RNA sequence: AGAGGGCGUGAAACCGUUAAGAGGUAAACGGGUGGGGUCCGCGCAGUCCGCCCGGAGGAUUCAACCCGGCGGCGGGUCCGG
RNA sequence: CCGACCCGUCUUGAAACACGGACCAAGGAGUCUAACACGUGCGCGAGUCGGGGGCUCGCACGAAAGCCGCCGUGGCGCAAU
RNA sequence: ACUAAUCGAACCAUCUAGUAGCUGGUUCCCUCCGAAGUUUCCCUCAGGAUAGCUGGCGCUCUCGCAGACCCGAGCCACGCA
RNA sequence: CUACGCCGCGACGAGUAGGAGGGCCGCUGCGGUGAGCCUUGAAGCCUAGGGCGCGGGCCCGGGUGGAGCCGCCGCAGGUGC
């Protein structure tokens, strides 16, 4: 506790964290979200292929 | 010296000493069918990093 | 004085290194880059009658 | 084999010069004149070389023979090319790619030879 | 090569890469193999168990000639002859066997190490174990002694 | 600042050989090429044996090769080694044995082609079979070498049976007090 | 008027002064050449602030500009004629510098044969 | 003899003189600029070079054929070796 | 203008009222032998090793290199207890 | 006290480069990793051995190496903290 | 494409004692090599001269000097203040 600040991210917080600041752990790298191949490779097994589905 | 098939005549315990490498044209093992057949394509495009805008 | 100033080497390997030089000694690339100008050599393991 | 006189002469030789930072080979084989096992000419089955002529009007362009590979006294064929920039260059080409003869000196042997005729020209004022 | 040592690579270096605190000094903890039982016990009795006391009888003038008594194992019994010999033992037609003598060959006890072709042999030497014996008479040879 | 730790960063192994042996590493550069451009993993494990020291390149006896080979499904199959083939004049029959080494022995190399088998180097196992298709790997005995038997918990402690360090073995040379119950104590 | 360059890009230094030695300013027996200090209390060593920088591996070059020189060519050194054809085909990245001990005859011969060949002489008048 | 009988070369410390600059927080130092100065850049009308278009000149000869020479590749082994 | 105490050293702690240091040049300190241990490279590999001796126009190099094999005696390894 | 400016054992040379757990010093650059002053034993307490902390050398495995540009086609690693 | 080479992506960068790697850092001598340099001027030294390298250091211009010297591949140290 006094070494964080947490709260509860709204809608909005998640899609400006996700957009401006989302990177991928791809191959132990850290590649930036630039399309949705890059989550589809990763998570499409679990159904997830694109930004919106990674918010959601 | 001797041969490989001969020891030497002249001391009496030598012969030439052996390959570990039989055929030594890597260009030729290389672009032979038997090792072409088996190689996967080359990955011959170069991803260079992309600003993200 | 006895600084051991003398190595011995293995019989079997002298005798390898004297089969690598020998079988240097017949490639003209090998020759050449010692520097040896053979460019009119007829034949690089250049063998001459008894007679000299 | 190429390969094996490669490694033993990639470091060891009496044509390798390494200063300030770059390196050199001189047999005189050599197109670019770079230590490198493509452009040796010397290690090589077959090798082309461009060099100028004996009097300073035109090229020499040497090939090395298939046959006489030990026999360092005939195992190069020199051809003198005395025409003009163009059609040395052409007939440069036309050795190298037609006959398929190591196609991967073309433009290396191409660019040395318009060194070697640009050089031969008389200065300017 | 003296180029080619941690020396070289010290100069500059004020203390050597033998510290500033306890220094490079003469000789700490004694000379030698001093303090084995004082100050060194733990050393020795960790490494060299066993290096402080008499154990067994001592006998003065001891002449290793007469004790010199080489073996040879089953396994490699059949190493002292020609493999002519072998292959000729193993297609003759009657059942005459080889005599190997291994103290010929320069040893003087067989021992029963392995275990023999299925062939018979006679075998020669000073001295045989036991199961020696029993292994080249279960392979339908003898065993012979010599002086 | 970043709250991670230095110490492991790098990691220990071999990614060439130590060795200058030209014609060791004309093959390294055929098997890095293999390595790199086929899916086996048999590449991969060749090469990174050939990158390997002596003493981790272990000789491989004919008896334990024979031995090996012998198992069921291991008929018509090429032994491979990255090392030594060593005669074991312990064995009386040789089989028909197709295989490849670094090194055969002279009387090894011998006793194999009398028997009918056939001796390939390992650029003519790249050409034979590039991905290692029928392949047996075998590896020599790999802590069968005198530093193992010193090797391990320290011999004066308890239930440790490594060998010491002793100059001569005879009943002088460290056999008393440590060694037994008569002289101090035994452990 | 000058041999160009095959390119020029623009040489970026990160610094321009040189590293001098700790306290060499105070004593003529220290020379400028660089030494680490090594000293326990030493305040460079520590990297006080407002004390002499000490160099490492942040202040190297751009290695697309490293050695250039500031023509832009990159400096190959020579003694005779037959060491300057090696740079008959390194013609428009490198130039050359005729060796300090070679003879005012010879290193005629050199910039006459380097002018004919199009390569860059950095002292093409030494010796005259 | 800018080699003159302890005389090849002739460093540093230290000193004399000349020249330039500066000077009340002992000098000295790191970073950043600015001023001056000595030099450097053949700086001082600013590069080149591949193709094409146009102008006005030269010249073997351009292609293609013929003869000869020499190479590269291929050939049931055409024939040997 | 801003920053900047003198280095070396022992020390928990040095700018220290702790010691050495006026300045400059040259010299100046982990070496060699033997024995172990482990790692790495090379040759041969159940073997390995001629190091002592001998044979080779005795000798510019050459006090080297080459060879011995019924010179492998011997050492170490192949068996321990 | 005095015994050649030397005396609670003169001077000279040698053994002798006597020994020192104590003091002082220990010579080039960059890069990577990076401590301990604690346990046990020692006529041990200004020192060692021992374990711990460190570095180097590795080795045995694990994830996949993907589509030649593109393009995933309940279930998603041995194990560890 | 000097495969001991070249190229791409990601993360990271304090450091005494200490350990390791790299050194186209430097000194002296030996085997090779540079159809190397040199009385049309070697080494050494001096320099408000031009530069290169993170750095150890190095190259070039000018002067002095007057006879020898250096690069590269290995080798060996009485090898860096
Ligand atoms: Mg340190
Ligand atoms: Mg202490
Ligand atoms: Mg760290
Ligand atoms: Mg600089
Ligand atoms: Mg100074
Ligand atoms: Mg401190
Ligand atoms: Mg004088
Ligand atoms: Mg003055
Ligand atoms: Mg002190
Ligand atoms: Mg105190
Ligand atoms: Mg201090
Ligand atoms: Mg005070
Ligand atoms: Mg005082
Ligand atoms: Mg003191
Ligand atoms: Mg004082
Ligand atoms: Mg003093
Ligand atoms: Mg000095
Ligand atoms: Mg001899
Ligand atoms: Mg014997
Ligand atoms: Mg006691
Ligand atoms: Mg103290
Ligand atoms: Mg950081
Ligand atoms: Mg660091
Ligand atoms: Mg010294």
């Amino acid at each position: 506790e006094p070494y964080i600040a947490w709260g509860y991210p709204n809608l909005k917080s998640v899609n400006e964290l996700i957009y401006k600041r989302g990177y991928g752990k791809i191959n132990k790298k850290r590649i930036a979200l630039t399309d949705n191949a890059l989550i589809a490779r990763s998570l499409g097994k679990y159904g997830i292929i694109c930004m919106e589905d990674l918010i959601h | 010296y001797g041969t490989w098939r001969k020891a030497a005549s002249l001391k009496s315990n030598y012969n030439l000493p052996m390959h570990k490498m039989i055929n030594t044209d890597l260009s030729r093992i290389l672009k032979s069918p038997e090792i072409q057949r088996a190689l996967r394509a080359p990955r011959k495009k170069i991803h260079r990093r992309v600003l993200k805008k | 004085t006895w600084r051991r100033w003398h190595r011995r080497v293995n019989t079997t390997q002298k005798r390898y290194a004297i089969c690598s030089a020998l079988a240097a000694s017949a490639l003209p690339a090998l020759v050449m880059s010692k520097g040896h100008r053979i460019e009119e050599v007829p034949e690089l393991p250049l063998v001459v009658e008894d007679k000299v | 084999s190429a390969h094996l006189q490669w490694m033993v002469v990639r470091n060891c030789s009496s044509f390798l010069i390494k200063r300030n930072k770059q390196t050199y080979s001189t047999e005189p084989n050599n197109l670019k004149a770079r230590n490198s096992f493509r452009y040796n000419g010397l290690i090589h089955r077959k090798t082309v070389g461009v060099e100028p002529a004996a009097d300073g009007k035109g090229v020499v362009v040497v090939i090395k023979r298939r046959s006489g590979q030990r026999k360092p006294a005939t195992s190069y064929v020199r051809t003198t090319i005395n025409k003009n920039a163009r059609a040395t260059l052409s007939s440069i080409r036309h050795m190298i790619r037609k006959n398929k003869y190591r196609p991967d000196l073309r433009m290396a042997a191409i660019r040395r030879a318009s060194a070697i005729l640009r050089s031969q020209k008389p200065v300017m004022v | 090569p003296s180029r080619l040592r941690k020396t070289r690579k010290l100069r500059g270096h004020v203390s050597h890469g033998h510290g500033r605190i306890g220094k490079h000094r003469k000789h700490p903890g004694g000379r030698g193999n001093a303090g084995g039982l004082h100050h060194h016990r733990i050393n020795f009795d960790k490494y060299h168990p066993g290096y402080f006391g008499k154990v067994g009888m001592k006998h003065y003038h001891l002449k290793r000639n007469q004790s010199f008594c080489p073996t040879v194992n089953l396994d490699k019994l059949w190493t002292l002859v020609s493999e002519q010999t072998r292959v000729n033992a193993a297609k003759n037609k009657t059942g005459a066997a080889p005599i190997i003598d291994v103290v010929r060959s320069g040893y003087y006890k067989v021992l029963g190490k392995g275990k023999l072709p299925k062939q018979p042999v006679i075998v020669k030497a000073k001295f045989f174990s036991r199961r020696a014996e029993e292994k080249i008479k279960s392979v339908g040879g003898a065993c012979v002694l010599v002086a | 600042g970043v709250d991670i730790r230095h110490n492991k960063d790098r990691k220990v192994r071999r990614k060439e050989p130590k060795s200058q042996d030209i014609y060791l590493r004309l093959l390294v550069k055929l098997y890095r090429f293999l390595a790199r451009r086929t899916n086996s993993t048999f590449n991969q494990v060749v090469l990174k044996r050939l990158f390997m020291s002596r003493t981790n390149r272990p000789p491989l006896s004919l008896s334990r090769m024979i031995r090996k080979m012998k198992l069921p499904g291991r008929e018509n199959k090429t032994a491979v080694v990255v090392g030594t083939i060593t005669d074991d004049v312990r064995v009386q029959e040789v089989p028909k044995l197709k295989v490849c080494a670094l090194r055969v022995t002279s009387r090894a190399r011998s006793r194999i082609l009398r028997a009918g088998g056939k001796i390939l180097t390992f650029d003519q196992l790249a050409l034979d079979s590039p991905k290692g298709c029928g392949t047996v790997l075998l590896s020599g005995p790999r802590k069968g070498r005198e530093v193992y038997r010193h090797f391990g918990k320290a011999p004066g402690t308890p239930h440790s049976h490594t060998k010491p360090y002793v100059r001569s073995k005879g009943r002088k040379f460290e056999r008393a007090r440590g060694r037994r119950a008569s002289r101090g104590y035994k452990n | 008027a000058a041999l160009r360059p095959l390119v020029k890009p623009k040489i970026v230094k990160k610094r321009t002064k040189k590293f001098i030695r700790h306290q060499s300013d105070r004593y003529v027996k220290i020379k400028r050449n660089w030494r680490k200090p090594r000293g326990i209390d030493n305040r460079v060593r520590r990297r006080f602030k407002g004390q002499i920088l000490m160099p490492n591996i942040g202040y190297g070059s751009n290695k697309k500009t490293k050695h250039m020189l500031p023509s832009g060519f990159r400096k190959f050194l020579v003694h005779n004629v037959k060491e300057l054809e090696v740079l008959l085909m390194c013609n428009k990245s490198y130039c050359a510098e005729i060796a300090h001990n070679v003879s005012s005859k010879n290193r005629k011969a050199i910039v006459e044969r380097a002018a004919q060949l199009a390569i860059r002489v950095t002292n093409p008048n030494a010796r005259l």
